[PDB]
């Protein structure tokens, strides 16, 4: 299904301090009031399928006991190509770049009838050629799970944040700016990529675009409020006004 | 030589620092430059070799000072500066290329292996180093194991690998398969041979790019990083940002993975010291103008200073001034060499925010001339003997003559454009 | 639409006087400066930097020129505010006891009560106009600091807001005890009811109408500054014109600061990490970029900055010749002090400018005469001394034209001049 | 000091024709100031070059100088507005706008030529010797108020008069000085006197 992203998807464009002012930007943003794709997984059939990534990706759920274990980027995630394996699934978040012939069916078998362990694990057969690895990030996690994951000039940059929330069959409404989290220094380009699971899903996928904002920096730091310059004929002259 | 009572603005003043402060991060780990220049065997052209190294400390002056390197161009810096410069990361990419086709690399160049193999970009900062390797690349019976691609579809963008092997069609028929009516491979080896001249050996080249000011440093020079000092005008440089100013520890809430500041105009108004994780307030020493007050060439050699703008705590070759003993403060400033007085006259020099300053006796006593300071009067006060029932009538008059003054023309200039530009030429 | 339909009754015998008055006071705002300010050239352009310095002295005297035309504004600015505002040689203090024949001015004269000696309205005045980034004003320190930061500065007004203040108490309490003679002389008292009366023969009406409805004049002129203070509190859209001057000087102020973020086509905008980088001899084309940018955008700033010091110099003028003309006296050009007959005029002072309350005398209840040109009598034609003939409908009165006032046509309120065979609309009728 | 205001004229119109020709002297960036001498060392190719140099710079400083000469002038076309203004209303005319034609109640003006200006002598009235009087705004006679035709009544201590505004000559309060207007119970101030 679709659902509407009112003012989701803001990050820190940079790494530098803004206080009591109004910024514009020109970034890869998640724009106002667009669909981003709802899943759902159907106790038979499951829905669990490998979605494009082009200029970035939005991603966030409502997570709940740590069902969503991370995600594969690539372009041909068949051990042909190299690949990623964002995730964390008992131990600290472990960073695999390597080739990895993955299953037909790759996520973490657990039975449901109290039997909530992993027992199948098709996720991939072995490494094999293999690049560079990054093992760390030793900290877990009604909730709001929100991710921006962007792939620039050779740097995998992440953000994040953490909210609880009350909404069910749609997204929450207000505001929050997502925080960097890692700059993975890769250096490859991704076409697709697909999230894992455990056995039910509720996650929504966005895609950024190349638009101008304006952030405004409240009297101690973060991000209170943001303009989309190109949502309508109000916005643009908020932008040109600065105000 | 004479100058006319009134006040003047001079040249401006600044605090100068005392010293000099660097804040470096203290990595340890050398470069790995010496292993990557080691390489056991070089990549070809077309599948140029790219390694990242990052999070080490770079020592570019052994590098400059080896003659091995025959080309040593570097275009964003320069290599006797590269020392003294933090980077977020720098990439070395090693290729054999021919002798001649060494000047084809420079940024924003024309030719066939910087339009199919191997492109830089027009505004590329970095170093190109390449030396000649002939006898330990090319061989006696003829060493063609280096391939360059000489047909593309379109020029390749910068900083882009191109590995196919599908071969190429030069013409609109079409090409199927393997092979084809003048269906060429884009794949040619290289006919290095140890008779052959100069420009014909291979080459070894490796070429260093770096970026800056879009992350953290984490390539830094081999520059020792001095002790920390605050309150204080110096030369600070962090992680190689450099600038001058007065350190102060601030209360801003930094984010973790905030590094530096700005204000509204956009400025660093704030750093991370990169030794210890602490934010501190970044603000230029002081400065402002300026003004000598003096009751003209005529009347007086004595004169006062305002430096406008300026606390009198804080305070140009001249420094007799900065003893003071007459140093009084002003909302327009630090006025020296002026006795404050406690009466109000008519505004003769104006200085600002009420204050004006004259030359009269006012003992230093009588006959003592010297300039003071006092807040202006507007006027004489006057009651009005106003009253309900009471009027004044004048019983005289005075016939007065005043005269006024007004501009109506100034005199026509002619300036012909093309004779004062170019005078006969 | 660009207002109401109205066609005037006019006829060849009809005239309309009107029966009553109201006593309209109304405001006006004019800018009379802007902030001083100073721009270090040099700073603006190579800030810290001696090879830059070195590399802008092959420009000429180019720093030297915008400096010069800077303080000439900031001085133009001082001559502005004291000819606007330095009108009255003495420093005049209204009497303790305020028995001005019912009129009240307690809004507008000095308040002792606050560290300000300003009026109820000039307070209202100052705290509606807001600023922008900084004014050092209340600053006991250094000045504001981005825009101060750069080779800019503020220069304080050579006369305090204490001062401009102290110059409207005195003009009020002048005017106020003297009428229009402190403009011209020594300050000359006189009752306040009797120089409204004054006023009243300037604007043609008999004096007489004032000294018999002094009390309706008063309340009237009280109400009528009750209403100009409720505006002033409620409504933010009056000061537009000086919050408009802040606005552009400080619009200005900043696109020059931020122009110093701008590459020009140098490798970057920063002068240290131009030097930091490039060694001496390429490092001179980036200066040299960077140089023409920030030069032309100083040029750009200080020409728009004399324009509107220009602008500014025109007002203050404006500002000065209605002082002169309407506080210090009472004007018959029309609509140059406020709408309708002009009385007397009020200065506040303001944020870098002057506010004016203009007193206005305005007819307020029209009636239907039948009029006539002239009366005969005895085969002699009569007209009117000072006046007008008029007729409510079967005796005729010989009336002031501004207030209708009948009274009987004798041989004091007209003159003779030749016969009755001349006079086109000549009306019979006895004459007293 | 009398004539400071048209010096500066003449001072400023010099120091900006002063600094035009001194920019003259200015390399810009070229080996040297004097195109003479850059086209006697340089062939065209590389000569070219510094002729631009100093042509972008000579530009420049013409045009900064016309500005600067536009905005001067537009002010000295306003200052010679209001000097023909002032001829019109205060030479030719008598003016009754305060402090328009000097200081005090204006007679007449005479005007002067100075250097690239005018000056006006303006002769304005200027009452000297003020003397307080007790006033009243009407007069009580026989139950009606009198009111002054044009003046003010006044009074010495005892008996009271009718005076011109602007000069003290006392009258004696008769029926050709005043005019009547109602009865004596609405004026505030009014004061028994008889109206001879
Ligand atoms: C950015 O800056 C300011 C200051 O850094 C900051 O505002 C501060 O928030 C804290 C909240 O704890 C305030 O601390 C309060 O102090 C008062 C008086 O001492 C206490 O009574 C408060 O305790 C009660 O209220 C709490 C909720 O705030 C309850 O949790 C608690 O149980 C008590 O009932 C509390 O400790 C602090 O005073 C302010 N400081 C200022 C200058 O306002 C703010 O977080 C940031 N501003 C933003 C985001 O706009
Ligand atoms: C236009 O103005 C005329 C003013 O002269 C009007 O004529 C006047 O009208 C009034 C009102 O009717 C009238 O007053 C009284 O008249 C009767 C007797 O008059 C005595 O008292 C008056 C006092 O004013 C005095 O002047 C007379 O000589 C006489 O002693 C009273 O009985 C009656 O109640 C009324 O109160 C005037 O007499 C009258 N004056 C003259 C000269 O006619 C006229 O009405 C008006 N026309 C219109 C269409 O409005
Ligand atoms: C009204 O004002 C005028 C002057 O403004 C007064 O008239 C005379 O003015 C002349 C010149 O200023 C003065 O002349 C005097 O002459 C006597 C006699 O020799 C001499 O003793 C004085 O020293 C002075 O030179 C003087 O101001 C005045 N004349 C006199 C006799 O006083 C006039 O007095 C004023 N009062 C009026 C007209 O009521
Ligand atoms: C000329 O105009 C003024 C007003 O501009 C007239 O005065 C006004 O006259 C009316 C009726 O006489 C007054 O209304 C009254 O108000 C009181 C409250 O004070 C109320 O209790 C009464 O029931 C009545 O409504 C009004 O207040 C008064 N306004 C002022 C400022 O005095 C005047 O009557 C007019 N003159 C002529 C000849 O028409
Ligand atoms: C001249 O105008 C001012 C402003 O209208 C007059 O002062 C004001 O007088 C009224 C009535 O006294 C005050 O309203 C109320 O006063 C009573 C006093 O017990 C009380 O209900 C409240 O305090 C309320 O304010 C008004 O506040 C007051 N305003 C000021 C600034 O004083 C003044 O009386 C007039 N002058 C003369 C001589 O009449
Ligand atoms: C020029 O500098 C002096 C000194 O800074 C200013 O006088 C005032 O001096 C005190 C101490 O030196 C400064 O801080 C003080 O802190 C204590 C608490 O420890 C507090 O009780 C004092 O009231 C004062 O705040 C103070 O900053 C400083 N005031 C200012 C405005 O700097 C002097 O006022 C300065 N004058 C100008 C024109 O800047
Ligand atoms: C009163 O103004 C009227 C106009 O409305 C004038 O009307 C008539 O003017 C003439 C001249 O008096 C008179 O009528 C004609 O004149 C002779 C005498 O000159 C008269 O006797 C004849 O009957 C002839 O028609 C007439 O008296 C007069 N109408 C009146 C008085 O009602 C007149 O000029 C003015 N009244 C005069 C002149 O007495
Ligand atoms: C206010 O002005 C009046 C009018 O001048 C003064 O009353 C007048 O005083 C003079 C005194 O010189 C009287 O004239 C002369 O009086 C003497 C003394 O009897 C006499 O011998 C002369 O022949 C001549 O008449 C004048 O008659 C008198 N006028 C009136 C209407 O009483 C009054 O003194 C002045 N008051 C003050 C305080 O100045
Ligand atoms: C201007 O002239 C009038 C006419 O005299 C003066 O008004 C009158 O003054 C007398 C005395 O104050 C009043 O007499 C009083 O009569 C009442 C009874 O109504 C009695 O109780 C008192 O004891 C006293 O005798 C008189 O009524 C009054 N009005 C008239 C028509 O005579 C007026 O005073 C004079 N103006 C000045 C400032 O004196
Ligand atoms: C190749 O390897 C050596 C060692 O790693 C680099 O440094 C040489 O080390 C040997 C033994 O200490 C010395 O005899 C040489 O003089 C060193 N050569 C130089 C240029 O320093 C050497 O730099 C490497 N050659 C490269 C990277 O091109
Ligand atoms: C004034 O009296 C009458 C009243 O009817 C006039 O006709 C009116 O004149 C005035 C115009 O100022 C207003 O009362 C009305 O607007 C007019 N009636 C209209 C427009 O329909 C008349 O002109 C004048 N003189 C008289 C009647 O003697
Ligand atoms: C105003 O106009 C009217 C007519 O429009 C004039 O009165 C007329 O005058 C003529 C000539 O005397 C008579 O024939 C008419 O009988 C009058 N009434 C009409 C035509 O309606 C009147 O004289 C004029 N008054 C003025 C001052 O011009
Ligand atoms: C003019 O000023 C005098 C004195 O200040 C006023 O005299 C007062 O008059 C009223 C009655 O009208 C009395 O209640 C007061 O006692 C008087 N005061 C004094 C000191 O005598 C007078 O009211 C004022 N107004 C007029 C028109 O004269
Ligand atoms: C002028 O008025 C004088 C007294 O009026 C005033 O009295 C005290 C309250 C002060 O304000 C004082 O300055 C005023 O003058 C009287 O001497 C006299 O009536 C008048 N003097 C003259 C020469 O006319
Ligand atoms: C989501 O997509 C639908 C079109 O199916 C349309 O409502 C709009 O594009 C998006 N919805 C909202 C509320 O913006
Ligand atoms: C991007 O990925 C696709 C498929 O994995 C590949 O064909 C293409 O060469 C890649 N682009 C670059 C510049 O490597
Ligand atoms: C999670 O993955 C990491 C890395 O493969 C591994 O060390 C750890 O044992 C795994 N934990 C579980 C419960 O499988
Ligand atoms: C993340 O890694 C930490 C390692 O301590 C572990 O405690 C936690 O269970 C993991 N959380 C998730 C969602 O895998
Ligand atoms: C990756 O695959 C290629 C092809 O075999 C090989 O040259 C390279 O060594 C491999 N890298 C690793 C770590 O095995
Ligand atoms: C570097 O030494 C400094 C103090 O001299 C210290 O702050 C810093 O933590 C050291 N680096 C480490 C522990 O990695
Ligand atoms: C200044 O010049 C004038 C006269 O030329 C005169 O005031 C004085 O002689 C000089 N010296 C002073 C004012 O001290
Ligand atoms: C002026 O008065 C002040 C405060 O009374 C005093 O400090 C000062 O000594 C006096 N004189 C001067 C020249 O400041």
């Amino acid at each position: 299904a679709y659902t509407n992203s009112f003012t989701r998807g803001v990050y820190y464009p940079d790494k530098v301090f803004r206080s009591s002012v109004l910024h514009s930007t020109q970034d890869l943003f998640l724009p106002f009031f667009s669909n981003v794709t709802w899943f759902h997984a159907i106790h038979k059939r499951f829905d669990n399928p490998v979605l494009p990534f082009n200029d970035g990706v939005y991603f966030a759920s409502t997570e709940k006991s740590n069902i969503i274990r991370g995600w594969i980027f690539g372009t041909t995630l068949d051990s042909k190509t190299q690949s990623l394996l964002i995730v964390n699934n008992a131990t600290n978040v472990v960073i695999k770049v390597c080739e990895f012939q993955f299953c037909n069916d790759p996520f973490l078998g657990v039975y449901y009838h109290k039997s909530w362990m992993e027992s199948e694990f098709r996720v991939y057969s072995s490494a094999n050629n293999c690049t560079f690895e990054y093992v760390s990030q030793p900290f877990l996690m009604k909730n709001l799970r929100e991710f921006v994951f962007k792939n620039i000039d050779g740097y995998f940059k992440i953000y994040s944040k953490h909210t609880p929330i009350n909404l069910v069959r749609d997204l929450p409404q207000g505001f929050s700016a997502l925080e960097p989290l890692v700059d993975l220094p890769i250096g490859i380009n991704i076409t697709r990529f697909q999230t894992l699971l455990a056995l039910a899903a509720a996650y929504y996928v966005g895609y950024l675009q190349p638009r101008t904002f304006l952030l405004k920096y409240n009297e101690n730091g973060t991000i209170t409020d943001a303009v989309d310059c190109a949502l309508d004929p109000l916005s643009e002259t908020k932008c040109t006004l600065k105000s | 030589f004479t100058v006319e009572k009134g006040i003047y603005q001079t040249s401006n003043f600044r605090v100068q620092p005392t010293e000099s402060i660097v804040r470096f991060p203290n990595i340890t780990n050398l470069c790995p430059f010496g292993e990557v220049f080691n390489a056991t065997r070089f990549a070809s052209v077309y599948a140029w070799n790219r390694k990242r190294i990052s999070n080490c400390v770079a020592d570019y002056s052994v590098l400059y000072n080896s003659a091995s390197f025959s080309t040593f161009k570097c275009y964003g810096v320069s290599p006797t500066k590269l020392n003294d410069l933090c980077f977020t990361n720098v990439y070395a990419d090693s290729f054999v290329i021919r002798g001649d086709e060494v000047r084809q690399i420079a940024p924003g160049q024309t030719g066939k292996i910087a339009d199919y193999n191997y492109k830089l970009p027009d505004d590329f900062t970095g170093c190109v180093i390449a030396w000649n390797s002939n006898n330990l690349d090319s061989k006696v019976g003829g060493n063609y194991n280096y391939l360059y691609r000489l047909f593309r579809k379109s020029n390749l963008k910068p900083f882009e690998r191109d590995i196919s092997t599908e071969i190429y069609q030069a013409g609109s028929t079409p090409c199927n398969g393997v092979e084809g009516f003048n269906c060429y491979f884009p794949l040619q080896s290289y006919g290095f041979q140890p008779t052959n001249g100069v420009g014909y050996q291979p080459y070894r080249v490796v070429v260093l790019s770096f970026e800056l000011l879009h992350a953290p440093a984490t390539v830094c020079g081999p520059k020792k990083s001095t002790n920390l000092v605050k309150n204080k005008c110096v030369n600070f440089n962090f992680n190689g940002l450099t600038g001058t100013g007065v350190l102060t520890e601030s209360n801003k809430k930094f984010l973790p993975f905030q590094q530096f500041g700005r204000d509204i105009a956009d400025t660093t108004d704030a750093v991370r010291d990169p030794q210890t994780l602490e934010i501190l307030d970044i603000t230029p020493c002081s400065f402002g103008g300026v003004s000598v007050i003096t009751p003209g060439t005529n009347t007086s050699n004595q004169v006062a200073v305002l430096y406008q703008g300026v606390n009198c705590t804080e305070v140009p070759t001249w420094r007799v001034y900065s003893t003071g003993s007459n140093v009084f403060q002003t909302r327009a400033g630090c006025l020296i060499g002026a006795e404050h007085v406690n009466n109000s006259y008519e505004c003769d020099i104006p200085i600002g925010a009420g204050i004006c300053a004259s030359y009269q006796t006012q003992t230093n006593s009588v006959a003592s001339q010297s300039i003071i300071a006092y807040t202006m009067s507007l006027g004489a006060e006057n009651s009005v003997a106003y009253s309900n029932n009471s009027i004044a009538i004048p019983t005289n008059f005075t016939i007065s003559v005043t005269t006024e003054i007004l501009p109506v023309s100034m005199t026509k200039t002619s300036v012909d454009c093309t004779m004062y530009i170019c005078g006969d030429s | 639409s660009l207002g109401a339909e109205n066609s005037v009754a006019y006829s060849n015998n009809s005239i309309a006087i009107p029966t009553n008055f109201t006593i309209s006071v109304t405001t006006e705002i004019l800018p009379v400066s802007m902030t001083k300010t100073s721009v270090d050239c040099t700073m603006y352009i190579c800030g810290d930097s001696t090879e830059c310095s070195n590399l802008l002295l092959q420009y000429g005297s180019f720093c030297t020129q915008l400096n010069r035309a800077l303080t000439g504004i900031a001085v133009e600015q001082d001559k502005n505010t004291q000819e606007v505002f330095a009108q009255v040689k003495q420093i005049y203090k209204t009497p303790p006891i305020k028995d001005f024949g019912g009129f009240n001015f307690s809004q507008i004269l000095p308040d002792p009560s606050k560290p300000s000696k300003r009026s109820f309205i000039e307070d209202l005045l100052f705290n509606k106009v807001t600023l922008a980034d900084a004014g050092f004003d209340i600053a006991a320190r250094d000045l504001i600091c981005a825009q101060k930061f750069n080779g800019l500065t503020v220069l304080p007004p050579l006369l305090t807001d204490e001062m401009i203040a102290q110059y409207t108490s005195a003009l009020l309490a002048g005017t106020i005890t003297s009428g229009w003679t402190f403009g011209a002389g020594a300050a000359l008292q006189i009752p306040f009811a009797m120089q409204m009366a004054y006023r009243f023969n300037g604007i043609g009406v008999t004096q007489n109408v004032l000294y018999e409805n002094q009390k309706l004049i008063a309340n009237q002129f009280n109400s009528a500054i009750g209403k100009i203070q409720d505006s002033l509190s409620s409504t933010a859209s009056a000061l537009g014109k000086l919050q408009d001057v802040v606005n552009q000087n400080a619009q200005a102020l900043n696109t020059l600061v931020k122009q110093l973020s701008s590459n020009f086509g140098a490798i970057s905008s920063v002068l240290n990490d131009i030097l930091s980088r490039l060694d001496p001899p390429e490092a001179e084309v980036q200066i040299d970029r960077l140089i023409t940018g920030r030069l032309q955008s100083l040029q750009t700033y200080v020409t728009q900055q004399l324009i509107r010091a220009a602008e500014i110099r025109a007002s203050a003028n404006l500002a000065a010749t209605k002082m002169s003309e309407c506080v210090l006296g009472q004007s018959k050009r029309v609509d140059f002090c406020g709408k309708g007959y002009h009385l007397m005029s009020f200065p506040q002072s303001a944020p870098h400018g002057v506010v004016f309350l203009h007193v206005t005398y305005v007819p307020a209840q029209e009636k239907n005469f039948t009029t006539a040109p002239a009366i005969c009598h005895d085969g002699k034609a009569h007209f009117p001394r000072e006046g007008v003939f008029v007729s409510n409908g079967t005796h005729w009165f010989v009336t002031q034209r501004n207030f209708y006032e009948p009274q009987i046509i004798t041989t004091d309120n007209t003159f003779v001049s030749g016969n009755c065979d001349v006079v086109i609309g000549i009306v019979n009728n006895t004459v007293y």
